[PDB]
RNA sequence: UUCCCGGGCCUUGUACACACCGCCCGUCACGCCAUGGGAGCGGGCUCUACCCGAAGUCGCCGGGAGCCUACGGGCAGGCGCCGAGGGUAGGGCCCGUGACUGGGGCGAAGUCGUAACAAGGUAGCUGUACCGGAAGGUGCGGCUGGA
RNA sequence: GGCUAAUCCCCCAUGUGGACCCGCCCCUUGGGGUGUGUCCAAAGGGCUUUGCCCGCUUCCGGAUGGGCCCGCGUCCCAUCAGCUAGUUGGUGGGGUAAUGGCCCACCAAGGCGACGACGGGUAGCCGGUCUGAGAGGAUGGCCGGCCACAGGGGCACUGAGACACGGGCCCCACUCCUACGGGAGGCAGCAGUUAGGAAUCUUCCGCAAUGGGCGCAAGCCUGACGGAGCGACGCCGCUUGGAGGAAGAAGCCCUUCGGGGUGUAAACUCCUGAACCCGGGACGAAACCCCCGACGAGGGGACUGACGGUACCGGGGUAAUAGCGCCGGCCAACUCCGUGCCAGCAGCCGCGGUAAUACGGAGGGCGCGAGCGUUACCCGGAUUCACUGGGCGUAAAGGGCGUGUAGGCGGCCUGGGGCGUCCCAUGUGAAAGACCACGGCUCAACCGUGGGGGAGCGUGGGAUACGCUCAGGCUAGACGGUGGGAGAGGGUGGUGGAAUUCCCGGAGUAGCGGUGAAAUGCGCAGAUACCGGGAGGAACGCCGAUGGCGAAGGCAGCCACCUGGUCCACCCGUGACGCUGAGGCGCGAAAGCGUGGGGAGCAAACCGGAUUAGAUACCCGGGUAGUCCACGCCCUAAACGAUGCGCGCUAGGUCUCUGGGUCUCCUGGGGGCCGAAGCUAACGCGUUAAGCGCGCCGCCUGGGGAGUACGGCCGCAAGGC
């Protein structure tokens, strides 16, 4: 443009969204589950991925992923959100964090046991 | 015309880049102290007032580099590149502390002052500054 | 050497490159997601007009009715305007929701047809109008993103 | 109802002084002085007393704090374009410490708005903080300054100051007490409880220090404050040992089973020595107090700690927590086993369907370390909003075209102002934060001291090169004058022939049309083909093209009238009159719409007949609107050179259209090709730029949803923006 288009107009700033409705910016969205099965991903994969549609405290009722193998999550079971989508899922845009509620960790895992919410086994050790 | 300060450049540009002899451009006072300041640098081999059909334009005479060797045997500019920068549709003023190094002090920025029109090295000795008109190297 | 099958060289076109046994378009069928219209239903914000209108400042009265420490004055009290707010009536804006309905997107590999990409077998595209399950077909005019 | 005292109230007196009206003087918007007239003061208390101290009243001046007003700056939505009843200005009053339309009467009709009014949404603001090379972007938590609130709302009183958290009155909502009729309350103070939520603490100690209030002082009150307690919430510092130690124990993992790794790692030997035990034990604290001295200056003395027996010092003295993320590329770290598009992983690319360095474990390695990862938000990378620092022929994007308002920009010479601009000085730019230097806590974090400037704005002085203004002058820009030129430029009226169809007349036969081939269809009711005459409508062959005109759409027989644009020559006149252009306005192919006319040929829809599996098509025969005209609409497009306009510069060769000339040739405008330099990602552009530069406008910020929905405007509608 000119100078003077730039006076009469200036420049328009980028105002992005949000991926994540969360209600005003928290990391971690306390909900009850209503419907615990599985899905079907997107073609380039092939699985049943463990998802559970969750009625939170902000009024909104979103699916969110579980996480590890095995879970003990029912119609009624109380578990947090935490955030970041499943790619091959569509609709899911949230995970639920283990370690928290009624999620309780993934059994004998011992590697990465932070996330999935595992506490430190003591094997003689 | 809109600028003759910037027709003034870009011809002398344009002469810079077929490797002319000398050009016209139209005869003013302001162009004179520029040209003025272009040889005594040494960018151009100097000025003078002539007529062109009873109308006043001024001969600038074009300086280049030795005559290289190898491919594409084009000298090497004196002036390697030129560029208006106090624009007419946005005017630039700086003063003293904002005049700029101009290519570690190799180039040049041509000024005009309220003591007349000078380089950026002579506004920085006297201390004056102004309309920061074009830079040079 | 026109024809059908296979082949070699040059050139042209391509939206093909698992390479025409390629690619691709649209309707219809099922599921899911978001959304428009929708007889209306519910809620929030706000505007205008009027009625009622507490406390309280201000302005009169302070008299056939009171009290006072200095009275042709004061206090109490009474009347009036404004008055928070409540009510009535009509507008404006926004949000959720609504039988039904339109089209959008993604899915499991479904049904029907061959629209476009090679002169894609009617060159293609576009504006407009009409028509047809559907891609689309045709009429007028325009473009080379073809000869 | 009755006494009663004051630093409580009232009255009288004097008046330094002050207030008010009038007049005058200086100043000059309510400042100061002066003369008459009037009004306005007071309070006592304590000692070591007829001497001080604390107080009182009036006024002037100072200091501090505050009220009011003004210049400039301060988010998004134009899908919010018109707003305004005390609204805008004046006059006279009320009120205030005080201007003010703050309020009330009367008069006038003004005031604001594309430089974004009004409306809708959101937000306390700033010094600062985070990020960033910078420019910028984001943010306002702790601390400091200003504002506004004290359950919602309204209101006044006391008062120098409040429209007042812990003061008052009223209404609504809530809690509690009621003998039911009427009373108390306001944690957004410090703790603490409940609800919400992912989440936020102690119902702690002390007035010892600083500070605030009262009091002559002693002293009293202070959930301000100084501290302590809790939470890895952040930062900083320290510890879980150090030195030796087998050609390298065991377990475990890999193995081309010979071996390699964990690995000086461990066990083991010496040494220092966290935590613990004992003893001592503060800095922060010196005044206010008292004495001498005139309770002045100056000297001396005495009391007072919460933190806290805490930091710290001295001696003794124990081997004493390690975990978390990762190991396909970005990106640092590789093997084995289990699984086999299952389980699963995932920030992108993407892995897993039998040999997976990507899933799960183990060994090992990498990165950090009392932390490590994840999530949410901000900046960066993002030069994907480009001032620095982007683009628009084909990727996103030149408005369909012109005229033109505001606005933006603007030729040459010489003077005046000095507004923008520049320089100097001065004031401000608080403190704290940031930078540098030196120190206090044993370092650091933290803190103190000193120095240094930023940016902006007020004031004074100086300069005129450029931008601006005023004035004088100039002609290259622009326009005009004279004399000509070419052209399908536009509108109106008239007119010529070829050809098609139809009607009439002659003559004439068994077929004509049509296709790839056929068929429908037309034809002995006398067709096609032939001639003659008549009617009607539409488009103008040859000239005629790589041509011309026009701003675009577009414009083609000829003649006449009306009329615009444009080119050349003469260099005659005006003299900077110029360029662009948000809106507005006008034009705007074709299709379509309304009214009327016309309708020969063509030809959507429709009807047949073929092809085909099917044909709503391609092919053929018919055929209605439409195509034609007048007027009024519609405003779209591959409206394309997918290239906005104006100006200046930068090799040429060649074809052609149109003027002039001193006609081998030169010069001006226009239409094409090839190509210097140059540009582009390439194709390509190339003085008819997509090159080099300036001025202005329009437009773009991944694809789809989508030029769709809602809203607004226009249209008879289709529909358009
Ligand atoms: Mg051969
Ligand atoms: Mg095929
Ligand atoms: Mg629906
Ligand atoms: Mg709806
Ligand atoms: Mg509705
Ligand atoms: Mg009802
Ligand atoms: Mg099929
Ligand atoms: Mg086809
Ligand atoms: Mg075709
Ligand atoms: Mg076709
Ligand atoms: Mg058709
Ligand atoms: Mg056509
Ligand atoms: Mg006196
Ligand atoms: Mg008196
Ligand atoms: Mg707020
Ligand atoms: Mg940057
Ligand atoms: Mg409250
Ligand atoms: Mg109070
Ligand atoms: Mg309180
Ligand atoms: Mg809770
Ligand atoms: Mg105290
Ligand atoms: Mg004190
Ligand atoms: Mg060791
Ligand atoms: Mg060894
Ligand atoms: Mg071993
Ligand atoms: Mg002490
Ligand atoms: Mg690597
Ligand atoms: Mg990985
Ligand atoms: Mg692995
Ligand atoms: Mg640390
Ligand atoms: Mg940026
Ligand atoms: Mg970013
Ligand atoms: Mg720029
Ligand atoms: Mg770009
Ligand atoms: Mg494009
Ligand atoms: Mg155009
Ligand atoms: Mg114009
Ligand atoms: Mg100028
Ligand atoms: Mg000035
Ligand atoms: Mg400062
Ligand atoms: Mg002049
Ligand atoms: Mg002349
Ligand atoms: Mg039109
Ligand atoms: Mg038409
Ligand atoms: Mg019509
Ligand atoms: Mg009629
Ligand atoms: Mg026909
Ligand atoms: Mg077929
Ligand atoms: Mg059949
Ligand atoms: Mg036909
Ligand atoms: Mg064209
Ligand atoms: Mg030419
Ligand atoms: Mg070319
Ligand atoms: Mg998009
Ligand atoms: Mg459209």
């Amino acid at each position: 443009p000119t100078i003077n288009q730039l006076v009469r107009k200036g420049r328009e700033k980028v105002r992005k969204k949000s991926k994540v409705p969360a209600l005003k910016g928290a990391p971690f969205r306390r909900g009850v589950c209503t419907v615990v099965r599985t899905v079907t991903p997107k073609k380039p994969n092939s699985a049943l991925r463990k998802v559970a549609k969750v009625r939170l405290t902000s009024g909104y009722e979103v699916t969110a992923y579980i996480p590890g193998e095995g879970h003990n999550l029912q119609e009624h079971s109380v578990v947090l959100i935490r955030g970041g989508r499943v790619k091959d899922l569509p609709g899911v845009r949230y995970h639920i964090v283990r370690g928290v509620y009624d999620a309780a960790g993934v059994k004998d895992r011992k590697k990465s046991r932070s996330k999935y919410g595992t506490k430190k086994p003591k094997e003689a050790a | 015309l809109t600028d003759p300060i910037a027709d003034m450049l870009t011809r002398i540009r344009n002469a810079t880049r077929v490797y002319k002899e000398s050009t016209d451009v139209p005869a003013s006072r302001f162009k004179e102290e520029i040209l003025r300041i272009l040889a005594r640098e040494g960018f151009i081999k100097g000025y003078e007032r002539v007529d062109v059909d009873g109308k006043p334009y001024l001969r600038v005479y074009l300086k280049y580099g030795p005559r290289r060797q190898g491919p594409d045997p084009r000298p090497e500019q004196v002036i390697h590149h030129i560029r208006r920068i106090s624009k007419p549709g946005r005017r630039v003023y700086v003063g003293v502390k904002e005049i700029p190094r101009v290519r570690r002090g190799l180039g040049i920025a041509i000024l005009s002052t309220s003591k007349g029109v000078l380089t950026d090295r002579e506004a920085r000795k006297l201390g004056v500054g102004g309309e920061l008109i074009c830079e040079v190297w």
